[PDB]
């Protein structure tokens, strides 16, 4: 049971790290601003209609 | 190494050789075909890991 | 759950680029094959300048 | 050309009334969206224009 | 009988994630907006006779 717990233990890492890595870089990062699609402009001149 | 400085040049006389074999009207749509079934495996994938945090 | 707003809008972003690209393939493939009806026009207007039957 | 530029000028406003649409229901992010399925439609139609008069 | 009560909850949550993420979408989305079938100008004008 014990040296089985410590394979969960070790999978478990193995997979949060590989993703929380990829959770870096430009575009994955900019793509959590709520604003990032870039139409605020003419979104902004439809409102003013 | 001059042994890299070789392969660096075979490597990218054999790149050029396939990237003029690619007819701009046919691989066109087969990139967008590809781009949408990639979405299609995506979205298992992502409901797989929704379904753990109800859970 | 911090993950899952992430690759919810990651998703997202996917699709939209997908529309816009399949808007262009269209644009593209059109002018694809006019330029190459003209190509083959002007080199029709050269074989027939080569010959020059008018000269002979 | 001349068909391909009557379309995409017609489907440009449907994505804007649905933007309208969008707007009085408050749903502001879906408006977003919207708007960036138009824009890609009048760039590729200010293309059939130039193409079609040269033509 | 507690055992098998697991396997029910696994089978509702594998449901609900699918249909619930096929839920996003914009034309699903825009097909729940009531004036969504774009009549209305037409429309308005029958209603002006």
């Amino acid at each position: 049971f014990e040296r089985m717990e410590n394979k969960v233990l070790d999978m478990e890492a193995t997979s949060q790290a590989a993703g929380e890595l990829a959770g870096f870089g430009i575009e994955n990062q900019f793509a959590q601003l709520e604003a990032s699609s870039g139409v605020e402009d003419e979104l902004a001149a439809l409102k003013a209609s | 190494g001059l042994f890299d400085r070789l392969g660096r040049v075979v490597r990218a006389n054999l790149n050029d050789l396939v990237s003029k074999a690619e007819d701009p009207e046919k691989v066109l749509e087969q990139a967008v075909i590809d781009m949408q079934e990639d979405l299609v495996q995506l979205r298992q994938a992502v409901a797989r890991t929704i379904a753990e945090e109800k859970r | 759950r911090t993950m899952s707003e992430n690759l919810r809008r990651n998703l997202a972003a996917l699709e939209a680029k997908i529309s816009e690209a399949k808007t262009k393939k269209n644009m593209l493939q059109a002018r694809a094959k006019a330029a190459k009806a003209n190509a083959e026009l002007q080199q029709t207007l050269a074989a027939a300048a080569a010959a020059a039957a008018a000269a002979a | 050309t001349e068909q391909r530029l009557n379309q995409d000028t017609q489907e440009a406003k449907k994505w804007e009334d649905r933007a309208k649409l969008a707007l009085t229901n408050g749903e502001e992010n879906l408006a977003r969206e919207a708007l960036a399925r138009k824009k890609s439609l009048t760039d590729t139609a200010a293309a059939y224009q130039t193409q079609l008069a040269q033509q």
